[PDB]
RNA sequence: UCUGGUGACUAUAGCAAGGAGGUCACACCUGUUCCCAUGCCGAACACAGAAGUUAAGGUCUUUAGCGACGAUGGUAGCCAACUUACGUUCCGCUAGAGUAGAACGUUGCCAGGC
RNA sequence: CUGGGGCGGUCGCCUCCUAAAAGGUAACGGAGGCGCUCAAAGGUUCCCUAGAAUGGUUGGAAAUCAUUCAUAGAGUGUAA
RNA sequence: UUAUUGGAGGUAGAGCACUGUUUGGACGAGGCCGAAUUCAGACAAACUCCGAAUGCCAAUUAAUU
């Protein structure tokens, strides 16, 4: 169980931290998150 | 040697369930509709007060024609709609009793929204 | 020697001696027994010296009931040590018993015999007793 | 009627709710007068103080 | 050298009704802070999160029975 | 199978009832067919000496007030301490 | 008016028996082409039938054998006093739980055909 | 800290009993836990519901069952 | 502070409907006797189908303060 950060591809701001099993999912995780700025939900992704 | 079950016993049970987050009450009455083994019945109830103010059947003199064993349905949810039309036809709950969306009661339910039954 | 098999607990609160006896205030297996007329706690050694007195004098010519189990554990203190260090170890079992509670019953025997039986074993138990029979009115 | 209320017995060493109630009923000092019109609003106040007043008819 | 092992507790969370029957309060207020489900939200009560009971108008309480033995508390917009 | 019972008055304190018990009377009731409830008291001794020949159940000529019933023994609460009748019960037999 | 459909009241509204149906309507039954289904079986769900059948569910009768509801009268405890202290005692207050007698085979609202 | 000190043992958070039918309440009083886990153990829609004893693996007297009772007796990621 | 009314809550009692403890009857389960379902009767700070008196919160008009 370690911390994970979803990056964004044009906000640039880590405004979503989340966890999960480096076990479980060693895979990178990749959810649609909604970033204020571009007010548009966008294809986030860990770094 | 395995007894059989009622239908309408499951069927009551299930309805109580869905009844326990939705009831009409004058601008949204719920539109409660009993299908039988025959004929299907509708009509619009405000739980608030407890008394109904519309109705309609499959086994109307109005209605009874033989059909396909559907058409009636989709006539018994037109018939219904100009009903409620004449007062009281504008944002309405749709109960489905205890059984399945899909079917005879999905026709009923969609004669009323092409009938202008805004739900 | 009677003691429960296992408890949940193996420490108490101590019974509080208050009151009369809550039920089993009349004889149903016997024809006379022995009632409490006071408050006080029956410890198990007690109880099987009694019965052991009552046997003995009866030269087993009969049936004896006993209607108290011990059922509460009492702790205490070896070599009188400094206070304040937590409870102590089991020390053994007791049962408090309230004025018109029946302690013992026989059956199959004098009446004379029985009212013998019942005196040898009062002398053994810490509570004044009386002789009561089988009453129906 | 009317009611003739008297401390005759002092307050020291009775409970803070007796006290009150004492002192509710208009009473100061020991062997103190008070007329009141009887109701059962004042039969109440009476009645929780009955071992340290004395009433009589009037 | 007898030794302990029993000088551990929680604190107490200050639990029960917090409106009497019959009295008037504001909407947000609460009425109710129980573990689980000891009583049913009525007409304009919510539950919360931790099953915390509160009013949505502002209105005078009322506890009333719901089935045969479960309770539930519900408030009245008249004043 | 006879027996003069006394029609109670209402309201009795711990105190009047201590003193009943106190002397030779034991408070009753009695209900059934053909009645309604009327609180009474009997004599100890009258009692015990009247209910030898019929035993525990058996039919009884209560006198309450000016009148004869047929009841018998429902329930009596029994001391077992100094072996005393606190209540007994009838009920109209008819 | 009738049976139905949908509500309100704490099972006095439940379960058990012993009955009579009824076919207005319900049910039951006949299938698997049709939408739609089984962790598979068209058992259920769904659709089409609906020949026969009250046998079962079933509606109306009867019975308190259960279960629930429980008058009164007593007293267990207790509040406040007084006494001696309280494994109490006595005088006032409120009076339980167990149990007797008993009551109970539900009352109501609304829509329709009838 | 401490029924003198020392020795030992403890030091934060969670649930129950003591606690005297609101809430709160002490002791080196009596019992147990936590220093997480989960990409589904989340969200929404829909549908479902133990123990006894008789075609006997000489038998653990409870294979994954037929349908009675289940009337919930279960089940809940974890202590109450 | 009384009077009047409404409400929240499981203590004293009592009870065995659940959990544990227990006594006498009663339990079969093997080519010879031992794991039981009922009947009756007991116990409980960490048992409850039940349940007071007090206290507590509030509301209203009255009455004193």
């Amino acid at each position: 169980r370690v911390n994970v950060t979803l990056a964004c591809t044009e906000c640039g701001d880590r405004n979503y931290i989340t966890t999960k099993n480096k076990r479980n999912n060693p895979e990178r995780i990749e959810m649609k998150k909604y970033c204020p700025r571009l007010n548009k939900y966008t294809l986030h992704r860990e770094t | 040697m395995i007894s059989k079950i009622d239908k309408n016993k499951v069927r009551l049970k299930r309805h109580a369930r869905v009844r326990t987050n939705l009831s009409g009450t004058a601008e949204k009455p719920r539109l409660n509709v009993y299908r039988s083994n025959k004929h299907i019945y509708a009509q619009i109830i405000d739980d608030n007060k407890g008394v109904t103010l519309a109705q309609a059947s499959s086994k109307d003199s109005d209605i009874a024609t033989t059909a396909t064993k559907v058409e009636l349905a989709t006539k018994v949810g037109e018939a219904i709609a100009k009903k409620a039309a004449d007062k009281g036809i504008k944002e309405i709950v749709f109960d489905r009793g205890g059984y399945l969306y899909h079917g005879r009661v999905k026709a009923l339910a969609e004669a009323a929204r092409e009938s202008g039954l805004e739900f | 020697m009677l003691l429960p098999k296992r408890v949940k607990y193996r420490r108490q609160h101590r019974p509080k001696t208050t009151g009369r006896s809550k039920g089993g205030n009349y004889v149903t297996f016997g024809e006379f027994g022995l009632q409490a007329t006071t408050t006080s706690w029956i410890t198990s050694r007690q109880i099987e010296s009694a019965r052991i007195a009552m046997t003995r004098y009866m030269k087993r010519g009969g049936k004896v009931w006993i209607k108290i189990f011990p059922h509460t554990p009492y702790t205490k203190k070896p070599l009188e040590v400094r206070m304040g260090a937590g409870k102590g170890a089991v020390e053994g079992w007791i049962a408090v018993v309230k004025p018109g509670r029946i302690l013992f019953e026989v059956a199959g025997v004098s009446e004379e015999v029985a009212r013998e039986a019942l005196r040898l074993a009062s002398h053994k138990l810490p509570v004044k007793t009386k002789f009561v029979k089988r009453e129906e009115l | 009627a009317k009611l003739q209320i008297t401390l005759t017995r002092s307050v020291i060493g009775r409970p803070e709710t007796q006290r009150k109630t004492v002192e509710a009923l208009g009473l100061k000092k020991t062997n103190s007068s008070v007329v009141v019109e009887d109701n059962p609003a004042i039969r109440g106040q009476i009645n929780k103080v009955k071992h340290l007043v004395t009433v009589e008819e009037k | 050298v007898s030794s302990t092992k029993n000088g551990r507790d929680s604190e107490s969370k200050r639990l029960g009704a917090k409106r009497a029957d019959g009295q008037f309060v504001t909407g947000g207020s609460i009425l109710y802070r129980q573990r689980g489900t000891k009583i049913y939200p009525g007409e304009n009560v919510g539950r919360g999160g931790d099953d915390t009971l509160f009013a949505k108008i502002d209105g005078v309480v009322k506890f009333e029975r719901k089935g045969r033995d479960k309770k539930q508390v519900s408030v009245y917009a008249v004043a | 199978a006879s027996l003069k019972s006394i029609i109670r008055q209402g309201k009795q304190t711990r105190s009047d009832l201590k003193q009943l018990r106190k002397s030779g009377k034991v408070p009753a009731v009695v209900y059934g067919y053909g009645t309604k409830n009327v609180s009474v008291k009997v004599d100890e001794v009258e009692f015990i000496k009247v209910i030898r020949e019929v035993g525990r159940n058996g039919v009884i000529e209560l006198g309450v007030g000016s009148k004869t019933i047929k009841v018998m023994v429902a329930d009596y609460q029994f001391d077992p301490l100094k072996n005393q009748i606190t209540h007994i019960d009838f009920l109209a037999i008819n």
